[PDB]
């Protein structure tokens, strides 16, 4: 009934026809995966996600001298507890 | 044959050499088939970790014969390219050029065009850090190479390709190659500078045509 | 599972790094726990160091931590004779 | 079940709060709730910056409240 | 209500410290403890983040903010072996 | 389901049955894309589903015709048994790649064998197979995109 | 004389921009809000310090994070 | 050239769209999927979903050689995708 | 609850993410309601440590920012009720 | 004998202003007039106004509702 | 009073269940297909369960 109008509408908008999110974590990892479930708590088991954070060399140099670079890590199957969520976001 | 992985800057470069075809009594028909089986046995050499899976030709007619030869790995996509990309500037760097000329062996010479640049600034960047050097080579030789060390001072090593120089030296030597390539463009290509906007800067630097 | 480690010798680790080892005598639904025996580390903690194992040490004796502060547990040694 | 704190020690008290982000208050205790928000009359603020901003009447959630030191003898 | 809370519940009116959220630790004799862990604190020192010290002769402290409690070994052995 | 069910051409069976926990109020025999329907004031309980497959030529490729014709004669008839009158016959047609049923439908049963048909003859492996096996027995591809 | 669930009863639909407490902003029309008051934006475009980084599209924005919400 | 920007989620978004990871009936929506699975979840090609099918149907499965060609493909599938560069560097000693 | 998904876990051999950054592989035993995860084998590497062997490890389930789950599962036949 | 809520009680009615300081956000205030809330404590308030103490700025917001478990204080 | 007029005494629900679309979950799973067996089976001719 109200499962499928509240505002958890878009993860079980998204969990029906198996599209990806993008998910804001809240250490600022960006999780972009297809969402297996969810719940009440956003407890979202995800498939095949990219982990997609920044990061800098951190004084590679010893004069604090660097360019933040964009890192990336797969993982296949995970379980995202749902408080380090921050935002969830259906595709364009 | 170069063999630019974009993500890894692993440049496998095959030495072709010369009594392949000086006395080979055929025509292209064994050409196109001949640097496709042999690129194709560059994949057949390597693991399945390190095989690819999407291969992009820069010359149109090589697809086609790709597309045969690689019907051992079907998992693979074999795409062309519309932006052409000046690996000629390759052979035009001394290095690589006496590298290819004197070897009398063909051999599967590596490569890693992007020097040690993976530990300080993206795989994105140092690909069009390497295109702009490449394609700033090819407009011209010599005034790239004398652009390409800021200094008389610096040194790149041997086992490096590019001279070693940080972030500032970088970004003001990409911004002298970069207008140096437009104003090469914009003299041949009848059209100023200045009327071009960054996709545009963008697809002349790639090698589109606008 | 942890009723199969009571009165044994924990290392529980805090939020902030504050590293605890003691008796782990007793916790509650929230793990807030109880800890007899236990000292406290925050930089150098004992794998056979090459300078001393164990600086960075403070005695507090018995705590009650709070559940809402803590990570993990591991037991260090067997429970001692009293 | 969530039972009041147990604060009728500190009613109509001169009271130094302590909040959350390094921050201090000062005031008259006027009454709490079982979340032990306060309701403060007389309140000056007392920021860091070592100047004493007298406001009166002010309510205080609970959550931020670190502790409270009865500057009054109760 | 569970035995670290009866615990406590056993050291009212004893000597008992509290490190806090912020880092400060408060060592003095308790007065009152209760369920959601608020400690109302006597004769107590304040010790910051500084390393100073203070005094004074009452404190009440928020339950969630406190991260831990330092006990007396009073209570170490009666009578929670049974546990 | 007879292992030689599938190409019993002159009798039927049925292959699924819906217990409905309940009584559906069912309608008359309706063919899959007629969408005004009226109720047949009978109520039922079990629910048989047949799946009637043909290999149509060009002069009797109807799949709505055969299966009418196919519900029509297999519920008539005698070397045929059916747990419940009430129940849908779904023939698809594999030389033409075309689906109907006709029998009676219950409340969402319509739009359900609908939208299910459709993505059965677009996604069915064995179906997938026998396209590709017709497809390389003609020797006749697609461009590759 | 308007209680928080009838304000965001009031503004389902038009475009608003609600501001997390890590200081970024969401700007569009909000769909719905649950109980614990979990937000789904649609057409949303994300405000960065007041500077917008991007058009998105629909998020959910959870309820432990929002700072408040503001009707533009 | 997009960083994923601390404080900012689009950022992320415009990297991974560069980088191109994107009767009286009652009167409703069956969202039909009909989806062939193994029972690892994966998502079955129609060729081995009609093969799983086969092998069912026909009550005998592959042999033995067939079943360890077809694992040890699925995990260099898995070990390829969970992922010398580095050791050409470092042979480049001379 | 998604959670009861994860007591029908025992026995994988998972890594879990921390809010700490504190990655700990190891075969899990044990989860509560509340995601109160008991390890075994625990190879955990506190973020700007190296990593230390331990024999057994009890995350608080608060403490949990995310699992990593291998290859090799079952959840179409998990998150079944 | 008052309460907290018999404290907004009595300021909402009298609909004066107020300013609201948050949770670890010591910079950040939101001034405002409070129109209504109930017993999560999330506030609507009235033409409401974000003044940042350390430069003193005063971005205007309008009607505003913030969320309850994020304030410290409301002062009057 | 208008304290029980705004329908007093600050709420927190934790434990107790909340009003409504809060609880939504939803699952994606599809199980193996279990097909029939008609070849060399041994067993009598129509199929089993």
């Amino acid at each position: 009934e109200e499962f499928n109008t509240g505002p958890l509408s878009v993860l079980t908008q998204s969990v029906k026809n198996n599209t990806q999110v993008l998910i804001n974590c809240r250490n600022n990892k960006k999780l972009l995966g297809r969402v297996k479930a969810f719940d009440r708590h956003c407890n979202m088991v995800l498939e095949n996600v990219k982990e997609m954070w920044t990061e800098v060399p951190k004084s590679g140099k010893g004069k604090k001298k660097s360019k933040p670079v964009n890192k990336d890590r797969y993982i296949s199957k995970m379980f995202l507890r749902g408080d380090s969520v921050i935002v969830v976001l259906r595709n364009p | 044959i170069f063999i630019f992985n974009p993500r890894t800057g692993q440049l496998f470069l095959k030495i072709i050499h010369t009594s392949v075809w000086a006395g080979q009594k055929r025509l292209g028909q064994l050409a196109k088939w001949k640097t496709a089986e042999e690129v194709a046995a560059l994949i057949r050499s390597l693991p399945v970790e390190e095989q690819p899976k999407q291969i992009i030709v820069t010359r149109k007619g090589m697809l086609d014969p790709l597309e045969v030869h690689l019907l051992d790995f079907p998992n693979i996509v074999i795409k062309g390219s519309e932006l052409q990309l000046p690996f000629q500037a390759c052979l035009k760097v001394e290095k690589f050029g006496d590298l290819i000329l004197k070897a009398t062996e063909p051999q599967m010479v590596l490569f890693n065009l992007y020097d040690d640049w993976l530990k300080t600034i993206s795989s994105y960047t140092a690909f069009s850090r390497l295109i702009l050097i490449l394609r700033a080579l090819h407009v011209n030789n010599d005034r790239a190479k004398v652009i390409l060390k800021p200094d008389k001072t610096t040194i790149t090593e041997p086992h490096h390709i590019w001279p070693t120089l940080t972030d500032e030296e970088w970004i003001k030597v990409e911004v002298q190659l970069k207008d140096l390539i437009l104003a090469d463009y914009g003299k041949k290509n009848n059209v100023n500078v200045a009327s071009l906007t960054q996709s545009e800067i963008r697809d002349i630097i790639l090698g589109m045509e606008i | 599972k942890m009723l199969q480690h009571i009165d044994y010798r924990m290392r529980c680790i805090l939020q902030d790094g504050r590293i605890f080892i003691g008796t782990f005598k007793a916790f509650d639904k929230h793990m807030n726990l109880i800890l007899c025996d236990c000292d406290e580390f925050r930089k150098i903690k004992p794998k056979n160091s090459k300078q001393a194992e164990r600086e960075e040490k403070r005695v507090l004796g018995l705590v009650l931590l709070r559940g809402e502060n803590l990570v993990s547990m591991t037991v260090e040694g067997p429970p001692p004779k009293d | 079940k969530a039972h009041p704190p147990e604060l009728k020690k500190f009613m109509d008290k001169k009271l130094s709060l302590k909040l959350n982000g390094g921050r201090h208050v000062q005031g008259i205790l006027r009454g709490f709730d079982p979340f032990m928000n306060l309701v403060i009359d007389e309140c000056v603020e007392m920021a860091t910056s070592g100047q004493q901003n007298n406001i009166g009447m002010v309510v205080i959630r609970g959550n931020s409240i670190i502790m409270l030191e009865a500057l009054e003898r109760v | 209500i569970g035995v670290p809370i009866k615990v406590l519940h056993e050291a009212e009116g004893h000597i008992v410290t509290c490190e806090t959220n912020t880092g400060e630790v408060y060592r003095g004799k308790l007065i009152e403890a209760e369920d959601n862990m608020n400690c109302q604190m006597s004769n107590i020192t304040v010790t910051y983040r500084d390393g100073r010290v203070a005094q004074l002769e009452q404190v009440y402290i928020r339950g969630s903010k406190i991260r831990f409690l330092i006990l007396p070994d009073m209570l170490k052995n009666a009578p929670m072996l049974k546990s | 389901i007879h292992p030689r069910k599938s190409y019993k051409m002159n009798s039927s069976c049925a292959d699924i049955l819906l217990f409905a926990s309940y009584k559906w109020n069912v309608s008359r025999p309706s063919l899959l894309a007629d969408s005004k329907d009226v109720m047949d004031s009978t109520t039922t309980q079990k629910y048989w589903i047949d799946i009637q497959l043909r290999w149509g030529d060009y002069d009797s490729h109807d799949i709505e015709r055969y299966a009418r014709a196919k519900f029509l004669d297999y519920t008539t008839d005698n070397m045929s048994i059916y747990p419940s009158p009430t129940g849908v016959l779904i023939a698809i047609d594999l030389a033409y790649n075309l689906h109907s049923a006709y029998g009676n439908w219950f409340p969402g049963s319509k739009p359900l064998i609908q939208q299910a048909m459709a993505k059965i003859m677009k996604a069915n492996p064995a179906l997938y197979v026998l396209r590709e096996r017709i497809r390389k027995g003609l020797q006749l591809y697609s461009s590759e995109p | 004389p308007l209680n928080p669930k009838p304000f965001l009863n009031g503004l389902t639909g038009k475009p608003v921009m609600v501001k997390l407490k890590w200081g970024m902003e969401y700007k569009g029309y909000l769909v719905s809000v649950d109980g614990y008051m979990n937000m789904q934006l649609a057409n949303t475009e994300e405000y960065i310090d007041g500077a917008l980084s991007g058009h998105l599209g629909e998020v959910l924005i959870r309820c432990n994070n929002v700072l408040y919400i503001r009707g533009v | 050239e997009e960083p994923i920007v601390n404080r900012g989620l689009a950022a992320a978004l415009l990297l991974c769209q560069n980088k191109g990871l994107l009767k009286e009936k009652d009167g409703y929506k069956p969202d039909v999927k009909i989806e062939y699975v193994d029972e690892t979840g994966r998502k079955l090609t129609p060729k081995e979903a009609f093969r799983q099918l086969s092998h069912r149907f026909h009550g005998k499965g592959s042999g033995k050689m067939k079943t360890e060609r077809r694992m040890k493909k699925l995990d260099e599938e898995a070990l390829l995708k969970k992922m010398l560069g580095t050791v050409a560097l470092l042979q480049e000693q001379k | 609850k998604l959670v009861r998904f994860l007591m029908k876990l025992s026995h994988e051999t998972v890594t879990i993410e921390l809010k700490n950054g504190t990655q700990v592989h190891g075969t899990i035993t044990g989860v509560d309601v509340s995601m109160n995860t008991h390890l075994k084998a625990v190879k955990m590497t506190l973020k700007n440590r190296e990593p230390v062997q331990l024999e057994t490890l009890s995350i608080r389930g608060n403490n949990i920012r995310y699992f990593i789950l291998p290859d090799s599962l079952p959840l179409d036949t998990l998150l079944v009720d | 004998m008052v309460q907290p809520i018999n404290l907004i009680f009595r300021y909402l009615q009298n609909r004066s202003r107020i300013q609201v300081w948050l949770y670890e956000q010591v910079n950040m205030r939101i001034e405002g007039c409070i129109i209504g809330f109930d017993e999560y404590m999330n506030l609507v308030l009235d033409d409401a106004e974000e003044i940042h103490s350390k430069t003193k700025s005063r971005k205007q917001l309008g009607r505003i509702m913030l969320k309850g478990d994020n304030i410290t204080l409301l002062q009057s | 009073i208008e304290m029980m007029k705004l329908m007093a005494s600050f709420d927190s629900t934790k434990g107790k269940k909340v009003d409504g679309s809060v609880n939504a979950y939803a699952i994606n799973v599809s199980q193996k297909r279990k097909y029939r067996q008609y070849m060399n089976r041994k067993g009598g001719f129509n199929r089993p369960l």
